[PDB]
RNA sequence: AUGGCACCACAAGACGUGGAGCGUGCGGUUUAAUUUGACUCAACACGGGGAACUUUACCAGAUCCGGACAGGGUGAGGAUUGACAGAUGGAGUGUUCUUUCUCGAUCCCCUGAAUGGUGGUGCAUGGCCGCUUUUGGUCGGUGGAGUGAUUUGUUUGGUUG
RNA sequence: AUUUUGGGCAACAGCAGGUCUGUGAUGCUCCUCAAUGUUCUGGGCGACACGCGCACUACAAUGUCAGUGAGAACAAGAGUCCGAGCGGCACUUCACAAUGUCGCUCCCGCUUGAUCAAAAGAGCGGGGAAACCACGGAAUCACGUAGACCCACUUGGGACCGAGUAUUGCAAUUAUUGGUCGCGCAACGAGGAAUGUCUCGUAGGCGCAGCUCAUCAAACUGUGCCGAUUACGUCCCUGCC
């Protein structure tokens, strides 16, 4: 056929949500024509905030640091455009970005 | 230089910390690391 | 728009946003908590407070309200938002209600350590599996003191504490000063879906 | 309070407001390289919005909820009456109670 | 591609050693493959071992790996 | 501080419009000074005569006679 | 006493301060200002403090009020906004004024009251956070013991870090 | 192969610590406008007998210089929002100015190819949204090899500074920073009485991310590159149960 790339990305606050999504999706649009190369997940990015804590005046001037890690989940698919358009009827979560892409 | 960042969550200059987009004082920024979902990292 | 990191940002930063918000504005209806489904079409929004009957009501009861201050604020075009009641059932497994409550209850001039124990007794009896619930603040004409109120156990070692405590904070200026109700709300641990085999749990078939 | 801006302004809010019942604004005083702005929520401008709205529910009346910076305002009973009366128009005010939609 | 200069060394040996043997596991048989190996392990320079680290996560407050802002006593 | 910003005293009315029986049928207007285009306070204003230029305190036009 | 235990124990030592030069922080020492907190470990690159103004609290100067709400009076035959040009401004801010035109009650005025306030106390206080103490601990329950406080349990022996 | 690794978490009381310098947590307690409010302006906290506390650097062949080396960590970056820049439109407008609109480019953040210059510096066209795709197939610091110094302040060293150009900023004038070339022999030859930390690819050196950030760190918080005594006990000292 006429097939696309279509990359659906996937990169979400958690690794944990978009697995789900991603996964389910897929077996949805598959079923069967939606024809994927497995999917790929480029480097967690991951945001990093220490802080100065406590006011001190006097005491330990001692630094605390929170972190979030933002996972990257790619699948490509060279697969029909409507019936990507026709699977991509889920309404979605939050904490998963996904992004649907159409190159080549 | 301590004039312009006015804390968009206190109008401060001072307590606010300055970090990516967010004008929060130390204290605001310890208190919603959860909702945004930083954890401890060290 | 925002950037990859950034669109992640704001959807956090909007929960919390939006969390205080209702926290000060549901104070009357228990407000325990929101979910947020951005949608197609629709920001939807399911709300956890425990008087959701009368969060809900007819006329202007608080979806009204909310929903025109809501779009305003946000920058919406109206009514691409949608708040649904939850029905948060069981009102008491709540340390957010709880400490609303517990606000009202210091509102309401109760005497504290009474009331506390009382609606700890409830909070457990709504199958809390643990509360501690501290009063800081102060006596005298003037001077500070505190007090803690617990019951269950509570979980005070380990990443399980995070996964079992809610906790919630208020104050309250009395004659003067400030006081700190200062809750924490340990649920069961059967939590199922919400995982259950915790540190310790090893069990025999 | 003093003001020599007054109730056009003050017909541009309550307008407003009672037809959606609500307004909810950011708290600002605009600058992202700014002068369409006036303050969001309205054309109008956050000075003479603050003000007056600072006589407006100083008096009762009016509801404005709090966080970060914001104000959720929310027309009360009293208002309606009061606002239908000076935007000179049918009793049974439509602000809040509007809600067969849920707003 | 590497520094680790001599890290990349190690790591070259130990991707030779390993070239030895699975060409040898198809290519030959056991006995020499077992004495490549045998008489490679008894001079070997970490085949199948990591020297862990290079470099070290800080110590945050100190800014260091074991050590300390002085203490400035009094 | 105590103060109450400068401004022309105004009392004893408005005496800038002179309107008469035999200005009826012609002339309608008939007011004492001369007049204000471009002020976006309009074409009620008589400007400030002064040293030459007409002036509008409001509308702060620059005009001259 | 005993038995342990630890690289702000020590111990093998290992590198380095200290002296030096530079910095910042600090002390001190001027100012109008130098906002201050905080000083054994647990002040002293800390005060989210990498101060040009700003920051910032402090000075000096100067206008602005954002002086809510009343009560009362004044105010549209005019408060007043605004103002050229100059006069007088740090300053084309009328700040003030001469001059005079805009402008238009949304006024002013008091008499109440009121607030922004980075205006004070952190021994007046939450919260928060430092320190305890980085220590291995802590309980209550019933039961036990004792008049009691109290105590046991929870320890004497081994083992464990 | 040891409570395996570094953390994170972590009892209970306790400490008018500190916490008015967050707080849109605040008692009680002040000013509220001829206020200490607020803006604005302008200043200051950054002022040098000195006493310190950290840091940093040098004093140097173990080095310095000139050059040469096929060394990657770890990890950044393009906001929104209908007179910024640009543009179109609109209308005003004898011409200007004007205003207004709309649109773009959005008040356009990283930035690449590369020309012309002592030099830093000036630039069409490009490119990249956190992008493993452009700034990332290069390119991380002390390596290792060829050349000045036949080890003496050699100038080790640069505090010190002078014109001179570029950039930040409304503003630097309590030099914002760079740049440049000269230019230094300041102190300083490794530091007393004292003294600080530390027992594994790690000490430690060595360097680099990352942000404070208009503009600026020896800070901050990481990253790397390189790369080790004996201690492994003892419980003395000095301290905790």
């Amino acid at each position: 056929q006429e097939t696309q790339r279509v990359l659906v990305k996937m990169t979400s606050r958690n690794a944990k949500a978009v697995e789900n999504v991603m996964t389910e999706l897929l077996l949805h649009a598959r079923n069967e024509k939606v024809v994927l190369r497995g999917p790929v997940r480029l480097p967690t990015r991951t945001l990093k905030v220490t802080t100065r804590k406590t006011p001190c005046g006097n005491g330990t001037n001692t630094w605390d640091t929170y972190e979030l890690k933002i996972y990257k989940r790619l699948v490509e698919l060279r697969a029909p455009t409507e019936l990507v358009k026709k699977i991509t009827s889920f309404p979605i979560d939050a904490g998963v970005d996904v992004a649907i892409t159409i190159p080549h | 230089g301590k004039g312009s960042r006015h804390c968009v969550i206190c109008s401060n200059q001072k307590a606010v910390i300055r970090k990516y987009e967010l004008n929060v004082c130390r204290q605001c920024f310890r208190e919603n690391a959860a909702n945004i979902g930083f954890s401890k990292l060290r | 728009p925002l950037s990859k990191k950034r669109m992640m940002v704001r959807d956090g930063v909007f929960y919390a946003e939006l969390f205080e918000f209702l926290k000060r504005e549901l104070a009357d209806d228990g407000f325990a908590g929101v979910e947020h489904r951005v949608t197609p079409t629709r920001t939807e929004i399911v709300i956890r407070s425990t008087k959701t009957r009368e969060v809900l009501g007819e006329k202007g009861r608080r979806i009204r309200e909310l929903t025109a201050c809501l779009q305003q604020r946000f920058n919406y075009k109206e009514g691409k938002l949608q708040l649904f009641a939850e029905r948060v059932e069981v009102r008491g497994l709540s340390a957010m209600a709880q400490a609303e409550s517990l606000r009202f209850k210091l509102l309401s001039n109760l005497q504290v350590r009474r009331a506390a124990m009382g609606i700890i007794r409830y909070v457990m009896e709504s199958g809390a599996k643990g509360c501690e619930v501290t009063i800081g603040g102060k006596i005298k004409g003037q001077r500070a003191k505190s007090m803690t109120f617990r019951d269950g156990y509570m979980i005070k070692s380990g990443t399980a504490h995070k996964h079992f405590v809610d906790t919630a904070t208020r104050h309250c200026h009395l004659r003067a000063g400030t006081i700190g109700v200062n809750v924490k709300i340990m649920r069961p641990q059967s939590m199922i879906e919400e995982d259950e085999v915790l540190p310790d749990v090893i069990t025999v078939i | 309070m003093t003001t020599y801006v007054p109730k056009s302004s003050r017909d541009d809010v309550y307008r407003f407001f009672f037809t959606e019942g609500v307004v909810s604004c950011k708290k600002d005083p605009l600058g992202t390289w700014k002068g369409t702005l006036g303050g969001k929520t309205f054309k109008l401008p956050t000075l003479q919005v603050m003000q007056l709205m600072r006589s407006l529910k100083s008096r009762g009346l009016i509801k404005e909820q709090f966080a970060w910076r914001h104000f959720y305002w929310t027309l009360n009973d009293e208002g309606i009456n009061y606002m239908r009366k000076y935007l000179y128009l049918g009793a049974d005010a439509v602000p809040n109670t509007h809600k067969v939609d849920h707003k | 591609r590497g520094s680790g200069q001599v890290a990349q060394a190690y790591a070259v040996r130990q991707a030779i050693a390993k070239g030895i043997i699975a060409y040898y596991q198809k290519y030959h048989n056991e006995i020499e493959k077992a004495a490549l190996k045998d008489k490679y392990l008894e001079y070997d320079k970490f085949l199948l071992i990591a020297d862990p680290r290079r470099c070290e996560p800080k110590k945050w407050g100190r800014h260091s790996a074991r050590t300390r802002f002085t203490k400035s006593y009094r | 501080k105590p103060i109450h910003r400068h401004k022309l005293e105004k009392m004893r009315a408005l005496k800038y419009f002179k309107v008469t029986e035999n200005d009826d049928g012609s002339f309608k207007v008939e007011r004492t000074r001369d007049e204000c285009p471009n002020p976006n306070c309009g074409a009620g204003v008589f400007m400030a005569q002064h040293k030459g230029r007409k002036y509008c305190g409001k509308c702060h036009l620059t005009y001259t006679m």
